[PDB]
């Protein structure tokens, strides 16, 4: 009843992509950075899988931009890192991994302001 | 205040205009070019400085709801008059 | 013909990188007394065999693995590299 | 609970619990997991080997008798080691009642095919053989449904892109229409609207 | 420095910070944020030759390629030379370096000077910043010799700010008084100041002696004079001295070096040699410009009908005194290596596509050769990250930053020439906040930077 | 180089491939061609038109939005010429007439307006100009078609020295007048005939317009084999399945095609030629309700 | 372990013989299919198409895979059996209204960016 086969795991030839989208793409596998802009921390929680960038070019009617490759718009969301490995590794795309960065915790203190001696003391407030 | 490029042509309230060199002219020989000949910006220079005497004004754009979103000017800067962000609008304290 | 540099790629934790560190650690200045321009360049390998390059005239380049060579071992391989001696 | 609340139902919450927790204890060897959604909707998740026996059971017993099949789908999502997630609803007219019916598959192990419980089904699985690629065994006749002939790619996969790989046009040398790889004039402008700021904290998971 | 860039339609929008808290910690200088202006203006798009009438024309690829290929192989040896500016990446490097390697020549020069003395660039740990600047925080005195961090690495000088406010280190500084917005202890401008340093007489000695975890930190800017290698010799006695005396206290590695370009550490750990001096003593006839817009050779010092080629992105002081020009790509166009000065190799990404019929610059030096017929063995990017692996194997580790210390060997290789310190004061290019706008290409084809500069010298 | 003027893109429809193109005569047989292969890799296309524009409506599928533009213009005026012309880098000369008309004869088709072209296109600054006459041109030819082709060849030569001649014979299409020609008949054995693929000499422009070196150089564009002209109306009435213009055409097609081996062929633009077997099928199955002829060579 | 569910086949040769069978039936049917369709190609050319289209596929090593290639092999083999499928579908195959894309270093490096 179960085949007990081991080898491992590839569609590539079941998915329907042109030859070349598939052994020249690199896909980059990360946790997006906190937009500096804001303070919420809500968009890092996740992995995404992006492609490289391709040419893009002005439209010669009403300069639009123009763009020649499928998958300039396709971001995939995983869980962890190591689900998004294996759905690299199974649709036979090289991958770019980036370990996660988390900001390390920081002993603030108020009354650190305030200081007798030390340099921590703040101008005005 | 529409004024005319060195090749002949009409430029854009944005400055645009297609240069001696540029092959996409060809588009507009047997036709016309689509230029519009009121220019916001000379429109909005000639309008009349408004007098207030209070130190902040308000602006809506006029016509209450058919403008834009209402904002406040502040005019302690003699300098200058202060500017609706929306409207283009100027106000000026009565100085003297 | 003519020796152009010499690279030796080590690891800093391997034990298989041993030897070759000890011999830095301990003869790699005098190598440099002998020859004051040559080339000798040091790098940092991660689980990979420690290796020596030699790059020699027009390009040519010749590696010979250093994985678990002694100090006297890997003086005498730098020795025959340097010599020309094969 | 204002008007600008929808109302909670906690006779129908009871009930739909009730015949879960039934269901569940008839069917040990494939229920997984039952589930009650707040706004009253019963949900099961089963073993994919128990797809034949479930619906039947809905389908036949006296208590059930889900007798309509309303739709059956595929959602897709990648993260999961079984990528494909099939659902299948089903409505009983004699107790006026929905139900729904979870599984799981990938892109290799095959599904049983519900033509024989359900006729509605048939056309239903053709579609998702279009749009996942979820194979389903003992099909009366397994083929597109939706797309075109010869295409190749299965578009409903959430690694498809949207605007595919090739394009149609004319051609005057060879006097047919032709397809040639996908150049767009303008590119789909992609838009970032995921904001900070979680907006529910009863949905929030842990840091690990 | 780790950034984003937020692009729209194929068109650089803006630069913003990204969080790295052993680089740069949330922010970014106002150099990198605002001058991404200047990838708009004087570009370079198309190949370039020089016509009957000595002015430059627009040809095609294989025109130039051809031109260029032509001299390369009617020539051979040291009459083939390369400087490489501060803008370029290791794959072009290693390129060149191969390239001018299948002819021969072992002219591939940097515009900086690093004394090749001694230990050179042999050993890893004689050019970096081995501290680090997350090391900067252990640190409880500090000296600062020849440099202005607060132009030169403005980050590394906000790390030793927060680390001057939250631990309340101790900074002393040998050089010109300049202002680093943080008050520090002022020993001198004269290089003699080093020599008492090691010889104990000055107190600065006596007070850094009791220091846990000193750090002696020396930047390029004192090594680009022509006493840099006595400079960097004094330095090695005095943290010499600091080990030997007060005692070895592990792996606290004291000595530093940092650096103002991003291209000189890559160049280094491949082998360049570093200053023009090579170029000086044996003129080429036929010179690769790899972006060089230093100003450092002109044609002043080059034999009559040379052949000078430049590849770059901007046309800048280096472009118009050439005979071929080939245009390459920005960092914000290609996926490309470069070395901080810690030492730790990151890579960029594509952001927009390089303009007209612009390339990327390996792939510009793999086509010349296979046109002269040496073909390079590497053909796509990961090849050439395998050919980098092969020469530095630490180029293909996109976040470490340790290594070994090798500071004793190199140290008492530097002890044999004995060259006297100059009678002129450490005086840096960066007296002023004015000097810090315009550094490099980008920098100066940018409306923003000049617009800086002219707010500076002048205010309303 | 203008910018502008830099290919971008992929090759494909909504690319731009820098080219841009003024073809004279494009609503014939071979314009068509041209038009559909410049307009496939994304190049701006000026169509000049003198019939209505309902006989010029099936150009516009051949090129993306904007990439072709339609323009009226006389032979005889030279405005007209000038301002078709004014912002092209290419011009291409398609135009000819098989017959005589009360309007135009043989020395305006071939003489008068290909020197117009040509002036023209010098004096606007035109890179590059493309002309074609036939192969068997020659002055001291019996018929005045072929007499007003030579003399409009030195003529184009001498208003435009960068000027590229090309020398088609016989072209063969789905909508040529050379198979459709035998198959409406519906005398020989000592003529020789050698007829071109029209994709061939579609795809011989196009190289030749990116060809660098091809500026002054003339092209004789010629099939693979030569065929006497019996068997060959022999084998296009057997694939037809089918048992076995005034005064100038008759004289032209029992004249013998000319071999001009010193000139550049379409090998020389990277073309393997297309036999007459492989689209003879395609060409003729149009006229019905194998034993390929003998060539010499 | 590594035990999974079968489609059709158990191991490697029944996979075979099913790519086999799709084979000849393929075989036969091209002439077929080259005269209903009003083809411009031959025959012979169909069938390196054919052989072509199988050699693609060539590398993969799960019976899985190979048995559900096989599936859609006898989807499009019905698909033109019946005549579902217009002209245009058949040529899809060829590409032959599509430029050729050169390979070499020098020409990628002339025409675009792309690599
Ligand atoms: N077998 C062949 O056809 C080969 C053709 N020749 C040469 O190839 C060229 C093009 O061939 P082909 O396309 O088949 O010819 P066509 O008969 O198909 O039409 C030629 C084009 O020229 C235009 N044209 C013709 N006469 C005039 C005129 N008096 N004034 C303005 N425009 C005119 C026509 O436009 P309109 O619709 O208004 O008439 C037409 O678009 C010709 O120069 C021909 O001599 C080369 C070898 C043989
Ligand atoms: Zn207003």
């Amino acid at each position: 009843q179960l085949i007990a086969v081991d080898e491992k795991l590839d569609i590539t030839t079941l998915t329907g992509v042109p030859e070349e989208h598939i052994k020249t793409r690199k896909v980059r596998i990360f946790v997006p950075a906190r937009n500096n802009m804001q303070s919420g921390v809500n968009n890092t929680k996740k992995w995404k899988m992006e492609f490289d960038t391709r040419e893009r070019w002005e439209n010669p009617l009403m300069g639009w931009s123009s763009t020649a490759d499928p998958l300039s718009n396709l971001v995939l969301t995983f869980s962890t890192k190591e689900d998004a490995v294996a759905f690299a590794e199974k649709n036979g795309w090289s991958f770019d991994v980036e370990e996660r960065k988390v900001p390390k915790p920081k002993s603030k203190s108020y009354g650190a302001n305030f200081s007798w001696n030390k340099r921590t003391r703040v101008s005005t407030k | 205040g529409v004024r005319t490029s060195p090749t002949g042509e009409k430029v854009t309230h944005t400055g645009q205009a297609y240069d001696d060199g540029d092959y996409r002219r060809v588009r507009f020989s047997d036709r016309q070019k689509e230029v519009n000949e009121n220019f916001a910006i000379d429109l909005i220079a000639e309008q009349p400085v408004s007098e207030v005497g209070s130190r902040v004004i308000s602006c809506d754009g006029g016509g209450g709801a058919l403008g834009h979103p209402r904002v406040y000017i502040n005019l302690d800067k003699e300098t200058k008059t202060g500017t609706c962000g929306y409207c283009g609008l100027q106000f000026r304290q009565p100085h003297h | 013909l003519g020796l152009r540099e010499i690279r030796i790629h080590l690891c800093q934790r391997s034990p298989g990188s041993q030897g070759v560190r000890d011999f830095i650690e301990k003869r790699y200045v005098e190598l440099k007394k002998a020859n004051p321009d040559l080339p000798i360049l040091i790098r940092e390998c991660s689980d990979v065999q420690p290796k020596l390059w030699a790059r020699y005239a027009f390009g040519q380049e010749k590696n010979v693995s250093l994985n678990n060579f002694s100090a006297d071992q890997v003086t005498r391989t730098l020795e025959n590299v340097l010599s020309g001696k094969a | 609970t204002r008007p600008t609340i929808r109302p909670r139902n906690d006779v129908v919450h009871k009930q739909l619990s009730a015949f879960g927790q039934y269901v569940a204890e008839i069917l040990p060897k494939y229920v997984q997991q039952v589930q009650v959604s707040c706004f009253n909707e019963l949900e099961i998740f089963i073993h994919p080997d128990g797809v034949i026996p479930v619906l039947t059971f809905l389908r036949d017993h006296t208590n059930a008798q889900f007798k309509s099949l309303a739709d059956l789908t595929a959602v897709d999502v990648p993260t999961r080691q079984n990528r494909f997630e099939i659902v299948y609803n089903l409505l009983s007219l004699r107790f006026n009642s929905r139900i729904r019916v979870k599984t799981y598959t990938d892109e290799l192990t095959p599904i049983e095919s519900s033509v024989t419980v359900y006729k509605a089904a048939n056309w239903y699985e053709r579609e998702i053989w279009d749009m996942f690629g979820v194979f389903f065994a003992n099909h009366p006749d397994l083929r597109r449904i939706l797309t075109d002939y010869g295409f190749e790619g299965h578009p409903f996969r959430k690694d498809f892109p949207l605007s595919g790989y090739v394009e149609l046009r004319y051609d005057d040398e060879v006097k047919r229409v032709v397809a040639e790889p996908v150049e767009l004039a303008q590119e789909f402008r992609k838009f970032d609207l995921n904001s900070p700021w979680e907006a529910f904290p009863a949905y929030r998971q842990p840091p690990e | 420095s780790n950034i984003v860039v937020s692009t729209r339609t194929g068109e650089v929008m803006r630069i913003l910070p990204r969080m790295h808290e052993d680089i740069n910690e949330e922010w970014i200088s106002d150099k990198t944020r605002f001058a991404y202006d200047g990838l708009k203006r004087q570009r370079l798009t198309q190949p370039m030759i020089r016509n009957e009438k000595g002015l430059l024309t627009y040809t095609t690829w294989e025109d130039a390629l051809s031109r260029v290929a032509g001299m390369l192989q009617s020539f051979q040896g040291n009459d083939v030379a390369a400087i490489a500016g501060g803008l370029v990446d290791a794959e072009a490097l290693v390129a060149l370096k191969d390239l001018l390697n299948r002819v021969d020549s072992d002219s591939l020069c940097t515009e900086e000077v690093f004394p090749t003395a001694g230990a050179g660039t042999d050993l890893r740990s004689n050019y970096l910043l081995n501290t680090t600047i997350a090391g900067v925080e252990e640190a409880d005195v500090i000296l600062l010799v020849g440099t202005n961090p607060r132009f030169e690495a403005p980050l590394f000088n906000a790390r030793i700010r927060k680390s001057w406010l939250h631990n309340d280190l101790k900074v002393a500084l040998i050089g010109s008084p300049v202002d680093l917005t943080y008050r520090y202890d002022h020993l001198g401008d004269s290089p003699k100041i080093l020599q008492d340093i090691a010889s104990g007489n000055h107190p600065f000695s006596q007070i850094l002696k009791e220091a846990k975890k000193p750090m002696v930190v020396l930047g390029s800017s004192a090594l680009q004079r022509s006493d840099g290698t006595a400079i960097l010799a004094a330095v090695s006695n005095i943290a010499q001295n600091i080990r030997l005396s007060s005692g070895v206290t592990g792996d606290w590695k004291v000595m530093n070096i940092l650096h103002r370009i991003a291209s000189q550490v890559a160049a280094l750990d491949l082998g360049y040699k570093p200053g023009v001096e090579a170029i000086r003593k044996n003129p080429p006839k036929v010179l690769f410009l790899l972006g060089a817009d230093g100003g450092c050779i002109t044609r002043q010092d080059l034999p009559k009908d040379c052949f000078i080629i430049y590849q770059g992105h901007h046309g800048d002081v280096g472009a118009p005194m050439a005979d071929v020009i080939l245009p390459g790509a920005a960092y914000t166009e290609k996926s490309a290596t470069y070395v901080n000065t810690e030492g730790r190799a990151q890579q960029t990404k594509v952001a927009v596509t390089p303009p007209g019929l612009a390339r990327e610059d390996w792939k510009i030096i793999r086509a010349l050769s296979e046109i002269a017929g040496m073909t390079l063995p590497y053909d796509t990017l990961d090849q050439v990250r395998s050919r980098l692996e092969e020469v530095s194997p630490n180029l293909v580790r996109y976040d470490d930053v340790e290594g070994a210390n090798y500071f004793q060997q190199a140290n008492e290789l530097s002890k044999l020439v004995n060259q006297q310190l100059l009678a002129d004061p450490l005086v840096p290019p960066q007296l002023t906040i004015k000097d810090f706008y315009m550094t490099d290409s980008i920098s100066r084809a940018s409306q923003t930077m000049a617009k800086c500069v002219k707010a500076v010298t002048e205010g309303i | 180089l203008h910018h502008a003027l830099i290919p971008h893109g992929k090759g494909g429809r909504s690319s731009v491939s820098g080219i841009v193109a003024t073809v004279f005569g494009a609503t014939g047989f071979l314009g068509r061609y041209v038009v559909n292969h410049l307009g496939r890799m994304g190049s701006q296309v000026i169509v000049p038109y003198r019939c209505e524009p309902y006989d010029t409506m099936h150009l516009r599928p051949m090129g993306d939005l904007g990439q072709i533009i339609f323009m009226e213009w006389n032979g005889k005026d030279k405005d007209s010429i000038r301002k078709v012309v004014e912002h092209s880098n290419v011009v291409i000369n398609l135009v000819g007439r098989e017959w005589e008309t009360k309007n135009f004869d043989f020395e305006d088709v071939f003489v008068k307006i290909p020197h117009a072209i040509a002036q023209v296109s010098k004096e606007a600054g035109v890179e590059k100009l493309i002309h074609i006459s036939h192969l068997n041109a020659d002055i001291k030819s019996p018929s005045r078609y072929l007499r007003s082709k030579a003399v409009g060849e030195k003529e184009v030569r001498a208003a435009f020295p960068e000027a590229t001649i090309i020398k088609p014979s016989d072209i063969f299409g789905r909508e040529d007048r050379f198979l459709n020609y035998f198959a409406s008949m519906r005398l020989g054995k000592e003529t020789v005939k050698q007829p071109v693929y029209i994709v061939d000499v579609s795809k011989g422009i196009i190289n030749a317009i990116k060809d660098p070196d091809a500026k002054g150089k003339t092209f004789a564009f010629v099939g693979p084999n030569r065929y006497l002209l019996f068997d060959l109306v022999q084998y296009i009435f057997a694939v037809a399945y089918r048992p076995f213009t005034t005064r100038d055409k008759v004289e032209r097609v029992h004249m013998s095609d000319m071999t001009l081996p010193h000139l550049p062929g379409l090998e020389d633009l990277g073309i393997q030629a297309t036999p007459l077997e492989l689209k003879a099928i395609e060409v003729l199955r149009r006229h019905r309700t194998v034993k390929p002829a003998k060539t010499v060579n | 372990g590594t035990s999974v569910k079968p489609i059709f086949s158990r191991d490697m040769n029944e996979a075979k013989r099913r790519v086999r069978e799709l084979y000849r039936a393929w075989y036969r049917e091209v002439p077929n299919t080259v005269h209903l369709f009003q083809l411009d190609i031959s025959v012979k050319q169909g069938r390196d198409k054919v052989r072509e289209m199988f050699m693609k596929n060539a590398h993969v090593t799960d019976p899985r895979v190979v048995d559900l290639l096989v599936i859609k092999g006898k989807m499009e083999l019905e698909e033109t059996i019946n005549v579902w499928k217009q002209r245009t579908h058949i040529m899809r195959f060829f590409h032959e209204t599509e430029a050729p894309r050169p390979t070499d270093f020098l020409s990628k490096f002339y025409v675009g960016h792309d690599p």
